[PDB]
């Protein structure tokens, strides 16, 4: 369990497009979904399946408004020409038993450039414009003391509250489906593919076994969907024969026993 | 005849007929830093009779609806010879300065200038909360000019004649040293002014001295017969130039 | 190691004055204030320049 | 002598009016020049007839140590004893004299300043709102820190931070006299720089103005008492005094209002006040009543 | 011990304070003195130093410039006005925001003799006499020309000296004067009139510009501090 | 300060004939703020896509998801058509039924 916050702001939104959007992240998939257009965050309905009165979706609200009015704040004072993109990552993580360990970065223009340091409660970095911003932020000169309790007494508190309040929403477990196939290629040349449907934990390792040897591990792809459940597929250049030996080999936290697979 | 004033730095000299006087800082005289009030521990570099010579800066024609202008000295003398290399290479550097503006008409034409020199001119923004530019503040040559109303433009300065890009009023501005350039009795603009920072040497590019100011308070007006085209020049000297820390080429 | 220093009186008459002080602390900072210095100069602001007028001549010319 | 210790001694008064009669003669004192940056020096008797007036007044009141050394309040602190939240039990506050406009401006008439400062804390505790309105509580203790830049932070209420055995501290019991005491100069430079026309990096871009030389460090306010049952929020008012005061190189004073604490930034105010014309003339068929 | 029996008035927290205070950094080493050009000793160094006066308040003008200018021209009459005002530094609106009157809203009295110095920014051919008075209360504000004659004037010619002082003296019967406009410390009136037209010669423009400056003379005192009125905020500034 | 972006389009569901299925088209790897990403079914637009949130990986780099309801048939195939700043033209990846 690693909860992340991922928040990002523009400088010049597009019209219909919203200027600061945050998402939420326990682990693997996504369970928040805060826009500035509307004022508010709203679930998926698939970790508490509850709703929690006033207490928890009235301070994460004022949280991110707060963000908000900083990141919106952090515009201004960059004399620079070109569009902006300010993005931030910040959450924790669960040490052995307490003491969890947390982590704030931000990146201007896909680079990072300043951290936000725990021991001075400061944001630093090394650019003049880390300095710029960071000497904007402290100018509020009530935002550092919030942050430094923010990520040191409400993330670990909500992390050890979305530990035990949605188990069963944390054990997702089912076995992925194969559905291993060919393809021509130019002559003398074919393509295998091998797929993998709806499976929850992210870790899985492919491999292409020729009869009983292996011949490497392809080109993994990958990617979510709508739902929570992830995709996968191989690929692997081969000969024009042989295609009747090929047994991909698939292994995955939900399936007891390497299954091979036969096209 | 105390009208006339010939002024020799370097290999240059400047000679007025319609001076006036000469305000010379605070009462305090440019001078090299003392052994007493130094902080580095190596010898300054005073280079040559090259650096501390009348450098002319471009002329701005002064209109009926002119505003004023206003220029940055450690800024400005950037690219004026040996002067501005010596900025490159160093760290440090400490000068007083001489100030000479030329402004010439007729007997038929009437206006008034006032010509100031102010130490730490913390420039206000237009906008609220936004950030200026580095070239909205100095520019080296051609100098950035007042407006009249509420200016308003994006990362820019505050122009505002009656408030002079700080927040103070414009008429009580004059405790400064400053003087007159009236049309009716003079020609000519001479402030020296000697360092005046909190610390004996500072950086060059990072720190802004001071600030001149040349101001119409008397706006120009003539004839239908008249000539238009009124200059005004600006010419400063550096004056016991010194320098510290030398390294690789600086910052442009 | 005390000192004795006149007070702030009124004026064109009037023991009642010549107070004591007495320093407790080892630091510089830690003294009360220095009230009483009246020293002026009016002579870098007013009259800066060389060639010093004469205040009954034109100063032109 | 310089400006500590050890005598003044010094009553300097106000120049007296001579006397003076007709004339007639080529020194003209009226017609001077003001083109050259010389104010004129226009004593009375030079243009009226005057007498002998012994005066007695004396600039005393008027110098920049009888102008700047009264304490002036420059930041309130709100805190509680006990919260959910522990951003609300303790307080911090970056220091400056740029919150509060009085005392900002009062500096800002001197560009360079050289003092030494008299902090006074005046602390104040009011009982909030609850339910268990009737309590036993004692006299509570507050202490006070400061912390120079670098040093270690406080993190929360119960943190080891607090021990302070480089960081001075004051701890006050309610119901005593409030607590005062002196700071030398700790500035890097000769003097405080209040305008800094510069930039904070080489290449002339970052942050502008003054807000590079601050750099004080900054101060932490707390209960020494543990968690109460009844919340009991404390406000203190920090009074900075500046005495032993120098000033170099003044400005004309600030004609607009302040936006905020750390740039000179600004909204065209006005020179002055109209009343009705340019000229001046007698009653309107008198209505002083 | 020491039998101490406690005052009046102890334990308390008075603003002008004398007393002495613990230092919280003890044997700390102050950094050396350097010699900064421009010490200030007194406000009264400020105060005596020459500023222009915002004469033309007249609305829509204050917004700009023109505050400062005093506009006169060639007057078919002989003996005109061109301005007046109030001699209140401090509650007149003319001098108020001026750096002697910004001195002296911070002082609730006043004492001393005023100078005024009258700059002309015509061409270099216009010549002209003017007539700068200063009358002493007990009466109303002057409206002809020998009216104003009657106090303390002068009749200034321009030549090639183009400026004038007036030197308002101090005639009074209190040794203070109050700031605040107050029927008991009543003080005189400024006034400025034509003595002849403006003569002008042919291809030369006839409006012209005057510039007052103000400043205190060697005599000049103020005694009470008190808060200035100008400074006015809401909330903090972060 | 450029990253082009990295295109994939697949299906939740195996291509059964007769039952529902939902298309994907996951585009990721890239930083401008601003992407038109439009799906066609043979060549015409479909009206009703809808969209999940843009965040961004480790990297700094964003990704987005769009996903629709369809109907798999041999016949019938699918394109996503991307338009970036990167891409001087409108790059249209065609739908795999394996990949
Ligand atoms: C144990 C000590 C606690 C109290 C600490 C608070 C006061 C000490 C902070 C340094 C004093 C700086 C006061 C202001 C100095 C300059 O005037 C300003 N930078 C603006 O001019
Ligand atoms: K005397
Ligand atoms: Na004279």
């Amino acid at each position: 369990l690693s909860l992340l916050y991922h928040l990002t702001a523009v400088s010049s939104p597009a019209p219909g497009t919203p200027a600061f959007w945050v998402s939420g992240w326990l682990g693997p998939q996504q369970y928040l979904s805060y826009n500035s257009l509307r004022g508010e965050a709203e679930p998926c309905g698939a970790w508490v399946w509850e709703n929690q009165v006033s207490w928890y979706w009235e301070k994460e609200t004022t949280d991110l408004r707060i963000k908000e009015k900083l990141f919106l704040e952090a515009f201004k004072a960059l004399g620079g020409k070109g569009p902006y993109t300010l993005q931030g990552l910040l959450g924790c993580e669960l040490g052995p038993d307490n003491t969890s360990v947390p982590t704030a970065k931000f990146a201007l223009n896909g680079e990072e450039f300043m951290n936000f340091d725990l021991k001075q409660g400061t944001w630093g970095g090394d650019w003049p414009e880390a300095l710029a911003i960071s000497q904007r932020w402290q100018q509020q000169d009530k935002a550092a003391n919030k942050e430094l309790t923010f990520l040191l007494f409400s993330c670990p508190h909500r992390l050890r509250e979305h530990l035990e309040r949605g188990r069963g929403n944390l054990e997702w477990k089912e076995p992925p489906s194969m559905r291993l196939k060919a393809r021509p290629s130019s002559p003398g040349f074919s393509v295998l593919t091998c797929s993998a449907f709806s499976f929850y934990p992210p870790e899985l390792q492919l491999r292409f076994l020729r009869n009983g040897l292996a011949a490497g591990t392809g080109q993994g792809d990958f990617g979510p969907n709508s739902d929570g459940s992830f995709h996968a597929s191989s690929s692997l250049t081969v000969k024009s024969g042989d295609e009747h030996h090929y047994c991909c080999i698939v292994q995955h936290a939900g399936l007891a026993q390497p299954l091979r697979v036969e096209l | 005849s105390d009208r006339v004033r010939s002024i020799t730095l370097g290999n240059s000299t400047i000679t007025t007929q319609e001076s006036a006087n000469v305000v010379v800082g605070y009462g305090v005289w440019p001078d090299y830093l003392s052994d007493e009030e130094a902080t580095a521990e190596d010898q300054p570099t005073q280079p040559d009779v090259a650096t501390c010579r009348f450098y002319t800066l471009d002329s701005v024609s002064w209109m009926k609806e002119s505003q004023g202008w206003w220029w940055k000295f450690p800024d400005a003398l950037r690219d004026m010879g040996l002067f501005g290399q010596n900025m490159q290479y160093h760290y440090l550097g400490r000068s007083g300065y001489t100030i000479h503006v030329q402004c010439n008409a007729s007997k038929f034409h009437q206006g008034c200038l006032l010509v100031v020199c102010v130490p730490e001119a913390e420039m206000g923004a237009a906008n609220i909360n936004e950030k200026i530019n580095r070239e909205h503040l100095s520019n080296g040559e051609v100098a950035n000019t007042f407006s009249g109303t509420k200016s308003s433009n994006t990362n820019d300065v505050q122009q505002a004649v009656f408030n002079a890009g700080m927040g103070v009023a414009v008429g009580n501005l004059t405790i400064f040293p400053h003087q007159w350039i009236n049309l009716r009795t003079n020609n000519c603009a001479t402030i020296v002014m000697p360092y005046i920072n909190s610390v004996p040497m500072d950086n060059m590019f990072r720190h802004y001295n001071f600030t001149l100011m040349i101001i119409p308070f008397a706006k120009l007006d003539y004839a239908a017969g008249s000539s238009t085209y009124i200059p005004i020049t600006v010419t400063v000297a550096p004056m016991c130039a010194e320098y510290n820390g030398l390294r690789l080429a600086g910052h442009q | 190691g005390a000192q004795v220093s006149t007070q702030k009186t009124g004026a064109h008459e009037t023991s009642i004055i010549h107070y004591t002080n007495i320093n407790y602390y080892k630091d510089a900072a830690s003294n009360s204030a220095n009230r009483q210095d009246f020293t002026q100069d009016p002579g870098k602001f007013t009259e800066p320049v060389k060639d010093i007028m004469v205040k009954s001549l034109p100063a032109l010319n | 002598n310089d400006v500590q210790n050890a005598i003044d001694r010094a009553v300097v008064r106000v120049a007296d009016t001579m006397p003076s009669g007709p004339s007639n003669s080529e020194s003209i004192p009226a017609l001077t020049a003001a083109e050259t940056g010389h104010t004129s020096q226009v004593v009375p008797s030079d243009t009226i007839q005057t007498r002998h007036v012994r005066n007695f007044h004396v600039r005393s009141e008027s110098s920049v140590e009888n102008f700047l050394s009264r304490s002036a309040c420059v930041y309130i602190v709100e805190y509680k004893t006990r919260d959910d939240t522990p951003d609300k039990m303790y307080d911090s506050w970056v220091i400056n004299t740029r919150q509060v406009a009085q005392l900002r401006r009062k500096l800002e008439f001197f560009t360079y300043v050289r003092f030494d400062v008299e902090v006074t804390f005046v602390i104040t505790s009011v009982q909030d709102d609850s339910t268990r309105q009737n309590t036993d509580t004692p006299a509570l203790t507050h202490q006070i820190m400061y912390v120079p830049p670098g040093g270690p932070i406080p993190q929360a209420v119960d943190d080891y931070n607090w021990q302070t055995s480089t960081n001075p501290s004051v701890f006050w019991t309610e119901g005593n006299a409030p607590p005062r005491m002196s700071i030398p100069f700790m500035s890097v430079g000769n003097a405080y720089s209040n305008f800094y026309d510069g930039w904070s990096h080489f290449s002339q871009t970052g942050v502008y103005g003054f807000n590079t030389l601050n750099n004080m460090g900054k101060l932490y306010f707390r209960h020494v008492n543990d968690k109460t049952i009844s919340p009991i929020t404390s406000k203190v008012r920090i009074y900075f005094k500046p005495k032993h005061v120098k000033a170099w190189v003044p400005r004309p004073p600030r004609l607009c209002e302040y936006t905020h604490k750390d740039n000179v930034d600004f909204e065209p105010k006005g020179v002055t006040t109209s009343r009705t014309q340019l000229t001046i003339s007698n009653s309107t068929h008198v209505e002083n009543y | 011990g020491l039998p101490v029996m406690n005052t009046p008035g102890s334990n308390q927290f008075l603003t002008s304070d004398d007393y002495q205070s613990p230092t919280a950094m003890p044997q700390f080493d102050v950094t050396p003195e350097m010699n900064i050009p421009g010490e200030v000793k007194n406000l009264m160094e400020i105060a005596e130093v020459d500023s222009v006066v915002p004469v033309n308040n007249v609305n829509e003008n204050v917004n700009s410039l023109e505050a400062y200018r005093i506009p006169v021209h060639s007057v078919t009459e002989t003996g005109a006005q061109v301005f007046g005002f109030t001699l209140q530094p401090g509650a007149d609106t003319v001098m108020e925001r001026t750096l002697l009157g910004e001195i002296l809203n911070y002082y609730a009295n006043w004492s001393g003799s005023i100078k005024l110095t009258f700059m002309y920014c015509g061409s270099a051919m216009a010549t002209g006499k003017f007539l700068l008075a200063y009358s002493p209360p007990g009466a109303g504000v002057p409206k002809n020309r020998r009216e104003a004659m009657l106090g303390t004037h002068i009749i200034w010619d321009i030549g090639l000296q183009s400026s004038c002082v007036l030197c308002v003296p101090w005639i009074s019967q209190t040794h203070y004067r109050f700031v605040s406009k107050d029927i008991y410390t009543d003080a005189g009136f400024i006034t400025c009139w034509y003595q002849t037209s403006i003569v002008v010669p042919a291809e030369v423009q006839n409006q012209s510009v005057i510039l007052c400056f103000v400043s205190a003379c060697n005599d000049f005192s103020v005694r009470l501090l008190r808060d200035s009125p100008f400074v006015r905020q809401t909330a903090f500034y972060q | 300060i450029q990253r082009t972006p990295k295109i994939q389009v697949y299906s939740r569901h195996p291509a059964e004939n007769g039952k529902s299925n939902f298309l994907n088209c996951y585009v990721s790897g890239f930083h401008p703020s601003d992407i038109e990403v439009d799906l066609l079914k043979n060549g015409e637009r479909i009206e009703k896509v809808e969209h999940s949130d843009l965040s961004f990986s480790k990297d700094w780099s964003f990704y987005l998801l769009y996903y629709t309801e369809f109907t798999p048939t041999e016949k019938d195939e699918y394109a996503c058509r991307v338009n970036h700043v990167t891409l001087s033209q409108p790059k249209i990846v065609k739908w795999d039924r394996d990949m």
